[PDB]
């Protein structure tokens, strides 16, 4: 509902920005995380897509990139920045991604510290280069606007509260 | 919040894709009526909790329980309506075959 | 679409045993693709998969069976394994290099791909103690939209909603923590059971009791099992299981030889005494139904390596010591 | 020195100790003197057997030449306080302690090897001072010795007064003989 | 110390000391004096071997001066009620206990080493107390005896006359005359 | 940002994006200002061995 | 040849070039064998795939240029390599 008013508030036609919020579904595994994401899509008027974490890893590494997300959203979007600089994007298995009792950092976690490294430009807003389709013209796509869901199931977070 | 047994009961009917509605639809092709007793939902959960498999487990749990069931309908007519007892779900009882 | 009986004819017809397991997938197609076919389920409901999970020993008839479901239909088939999968951002290849096969043995169409069927083997061997790669393939099932590129440049996408995903493996161990389960904890001891005479019942029937808890001590992630609604046991070949599939099958090992003997006006007797020296050479060996041609095809090589040679040959007799080596098969004139 | 061992699992590898390995599999080991250090190894084995199953038998070998009867005891009350079946094969010998503990075990649970020896007599005891202490310790060694016959009765099923005379002395019975005094169920002599 | 080793596996490399690693080959070692304590070690050795592989051949090096009788027959009941076949090697020496043991292994499974010496002895025991009860004792020890000898005759083949006559006295045999005499099959000299 | 000769993105790309807001004017783009954030991000793991090359 | 979908050399030049030498008759070409050397090189253990690839032609395929496409369900594809580290395997 506030996604909505903020696009219908696009123009901006008050004194702020209307900054945008991010939500972070924490449930226990099996509780239906993924589902409330589908069944939101069945009555979104906007672009949405879904992605994994596990899959996400640091630039310059064999593993995925943090910008592939978005270059899922443009197809949902019939490859329009303009629809897509204003979506919603789920992400999962956001619990994946925590560093694995390496604190010190002996070793870079491109699979875990290093995705949320990447991600901290693009829950904000950071204009990102995503490939034309899926490098020659690397389509910029603003991600000021677009609303970020994390969802995961944080196995052992109890015994940290 | 996790998933009770009377949440189960709930997710199993309730919900417009629920997994009984869907084994409905799926006899429907065939031309019987398939329904669910109160009880057998009900054992259903209760299996499920005990495995620890959740909501997913509920399809498990019905296809082995309709697996010798939906095994001969298809060439097997003059059935029409299958019922399902809690008795059904352990193994010890058979469905009710109905011929009409 | 075939009935249940219908398939499972098909099935006994190219294989021996495993009755429970034919009654699983043939159940288990005939709702898969009726939902597939009934897209509209008469009402708003969405139908969802029900995947198969198949659990038996190596040489047990995984692959054969599956190839079968494939061959009756008109849909593609394609294979994998889960060893050479690995988590993203390492040297290994990951899950989307499985829907890189399915497309191009489709024909990168996407509707006689959403039809086709994919098994998988060696499913264990990855379980905790690894994690990633099944929480990589968790995403898969369930449903996804991975893409993939054409003409191997729009990049078609096939969905995995409506793919029959078919997880085999052999489980080693999986026997002792059912027996556990389902029967007195004695393992080592004066008072326990032993197996000791090779017993090939025992594991089927015990792994056909397997439930999901026994699946969580094995190492299997609980939500990997839950994708996995259905669940299948396959039994070990026997010695009298390995006598039939010599010529029990439609297209059984002695049948071939024997339409290649008899083409040139030669007959092939295989004799019962031979065919169980053949089965119990693959035991010895743990080859499997895979070593049986080659059991049977070094004892013909000789054979029909001077049969052609000589004219008038009238008929051919395998014995028992022509498996062994130690004798040559009479040749009828 | 104890040999390690490799149990080797889907999940993984793991190492275990000859007696630890075996604990896995609900096998007790009871060697040496009987006494209270070594009895409540053993009574701790039995209460964690019970808790990781407590419906499935416990497994108990017994080879020692007895020791003092109240740590003997506690293992007695063990075994009938846990519900699982605590089965008991004699491995060796079985002395006076041993051999109760032996016949101890749930009926149809009691094993023997073909070549055991087992040993049972009246409880030995001792005490020095004055008149009227010796007489205090004097009724509570024939009581105990009293009770320890109603037990072996009851488990072996002989009368009292056989029980009684058998054990005013020291009677060595063969495995094939602790079968017909009820002390053992069976002897087993080959894996089948 | 005991040394430690590296085993290669598929899993990775794993350290074993020298004893564990040689019980993974179904090794068994029976050194020092047989008692109690190291007659369980050995038992719960082979049964774990049995459960591991029930079909291969089990190796227990037997390099003693002898021990209890008791603690000894709790080995050969378990060789003998185990299905895989026990081989008997005999190193360094092989006394009374030592010996029964190394002619209880499977028949031609029992070898010795050129330099082993193997020698039999009947019974050895002792009682102090009463003239009843020491009766009691004197007599087990002549069934003890009587037992011995005749599983000693049945492994060795001969009759149960001449092995009482060799059995009064100690009598030691090489591992040639050892052959002759039954208590083993064959020697060891080098590996082919 | 990665180290040239990799699939991650390379420096010489920041420039690219001035010249996007100066029309691709070099002579305007050779007086402008630019931001680099999480810098921090790209600190070498000291700790890790020099072993393998951070392109990251 | 390459990888499947590759653009460097042409996967089906096999099955052209034995038309080619087979003076484009059907019976002719479906009547030899097609040997194709050096296999356990691109086996696995990028390559795997190629397996893939060459399997596309190896059994139910209509790929020929007089495009003709002829079938090759009698062409004998002996596969030779030395397959180098599979007497270790073994
Ligand atoms: N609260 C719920 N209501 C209805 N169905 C549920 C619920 N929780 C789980 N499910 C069932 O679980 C399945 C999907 O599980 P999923 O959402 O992937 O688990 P997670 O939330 O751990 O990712 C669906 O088939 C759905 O029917
Ligand atoms: N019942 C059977 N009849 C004929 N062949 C069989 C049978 N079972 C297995 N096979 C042979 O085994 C091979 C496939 O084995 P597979 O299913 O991969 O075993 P696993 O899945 O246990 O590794 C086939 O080539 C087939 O010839
Ligand atoms: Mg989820």
């Amino acid at each position: 509902y506030n996604h909505y008013k903020r696009l219908r508030n696009g123009d901006t036609s008050n004194g702020v920005e209307l900054g945008k919020s991010n939500i972070l579904l924490i449930g226990p595994t099996g509780s239906g995380k993924t589902l409330l994401a589908e069944t939101l899509a069945r009555l979104l008027d906007v672009p949405f897509t879904m992605a994994d974490a596990t899959t996400l890893t640091e630039a310059g590494y064999v593993g995925e990139d943090v910008e592939n997300i978005i270059q899922k959203l443009l197809q949902k979007s019939d490859y329009d920045v303009q629809k897509a600089q204003r979506g919603i994007v789920y992400i999962d298995e956001i619990d994946k991604i925590s560093r694995k009792s390496d604190n010190p950092s002996i070793t870079r976690d491109v699979s875990g510290e290093g995705v949320q490294q990447a991600l901290l430009k693009l829950i904000e807003g950071t204009v990102a280069a995503v490939p034309p389709q899926g490098q020659q013209e690397f389509l910029q796509v603003d991600t000021s606007k677009i609303l970020f869901i994390c969802g995961g199931a944080f196995a052992g977070l109890d015994k940290v509260i | 919040n996790e998933l009770s047994e009377e949440a189960l009961i709930q997710i199993l009917k309730e919900p417009k894709n629920a997994l009984t509605k869907q084994y409905q639809a799926l006899f429907n092709l065939e031309g019987v009526d398939l329904e669910f007793r109160d009880e057998a939902l009900d054992a259903i959960a209760k299996k499920a909790m005990a495995r620890k498999t959740g909501a997913r487990g509920l399809r498990s749990i019905v296809e082995a329980a309709l697996l010798d069931t939906m095994y001969d309908l298809p060439s097997m007519e003059d059935v029409e309506k299958v019922v399902i007892d809690e008795s059904v779900i352990d193994g010890q009882s058979e469905p009710l075959l109905i011929y009409g | 679409l075939p009935t249940p009986h219908e398939i499972r004819n098909h099935l006994d017809d190219y294989v021996i045993g495993q009755e429970q397991a034919k009654k699983v997938l043939a159940v288990a197609v005939y709702n898969h693709y009726k939902r597939l076919r009934n897209g509209d389920t008469s009402n708003g409901v969405e139908l969802g998969k029900s995947n198969i999970l198949l659990i038996g020993p190596t040489g047990s008839g995984k692959t054969l069976l599956a190839e079968t479901l494939a061959r009756l239909l008109d849909v593609p088939f394609t294979m994998a394994d889960a060893t050479t999968l690995t988590e993203a951002g390492y040297v290994g290849e990951d899950v989307e290099n499985i829907i890189q096969k399915l497309l191009q043995k489709s024909d990168y169409d996407v509707q006689k791909a959403q039809r086709g069927i994919v098994y998988i083997d060696e499913i264990d061997k990855i379980s905790r103690k690894g994690e990633g790669v099944q929480q990589a393939l968790l995403k898969l099932i369930e449903g996804t939209v991975a893409a993939v590129p054409p003409q191997g440049q729009e990049f078609l996408q096939v969905d995995t909603s409506k793919i029959l995903f078919i997880c085999g493996g052999a489980f080693a161990g999986l026997d002792k923590v059912i027996s556990h389960r389902v029967e007195t904890g004695s393992g080592i001891g004066f008072g326990a059971t032993v197996k000791a005479k090779s017993d090939k019942a025992s594991e089927g029937e015990l792994l056909a009791q397997v439930e999901p808890e026994d699946l969580i001590k094995f190492g299997l992630i609980p939500e990997f099992i839950g994708r996995l609604p259905v669940v299948a046991t396959l039994n070990e070949l026997s010695e009298e299981a390995l006598i039939q599939i010599l010529k029990e099958p439609k297209n059984a090992l002695t049948k071939q030889y024997q339409a290649l003997f008899n083409l040139e006006g030669v007959d092939l007797e295989f004799r019962d005494e031979a065919l169980d020296a053949i089965a119990k050479k693959a035991m010895a060996r743990k080859t499997g139904a895979r070593g049986l041609r080659s059991i049977v095809e070094a004892a013909l090589l000789d054979t029909m390596y001077d049969l052609p040679s000589m004219e008038d040959v009238e008929k051919v007799v395998i014995d028992e010591s022509v498996i062994d080596g130690q004798s040559e098969p009479l040749l009828i004139y | 020195l104890v040999p390690m061992v490799i149990e080797q699992t889907s999940r993984g590898e793991r190492s275990f100790d000859i007696y630890s390995r075996l604990l896995k599999e609900r096998v007790i080991f009871l060697t040496g003197q009987v006494e209270d250090h070594m009895a409540n190894l053993i009574v701790a084995q039995m209460l964690f057997l019970e808790a990781e199953n407590p419906e499935k038998d416990i497994y108990l070998y017994i080879n020692s030449p007895g020791g003092v009867i109240t740590a003997g005891m506690s293992i007695y009350d063990t075994m009938q306080f846990i519900k699982p079946d605590v089965s008991t094969i004699c491995m060796g010998q079985a002395a006076s302690m041993g051999a109760f503990l032996l016949t101890a075990g749930a009926k149809g649970k009691r094993f023997c090897l073909p070549n055991s020896r087992v040993m049972i007599h009246q409880p030995l005891g001792g005490y020095q001072g004055q008149a009227t202490d010796i007489e205090i310790h004097a009724r509570e060694i024939l009581k105990v010795k009293g009770r320890m016959n109603e037990l072996m009765a009851l488990h072996t099923g002989q009368s009292l007064e056989q029980i009684e005379r058998d054990t005013e002395r020291d009677r060595f019975l063969s495995a094939p003989e602790a079968v017909e005094y009820g002390l053992v169920d069976s002897i087993l002599t080959h894996r089948n």
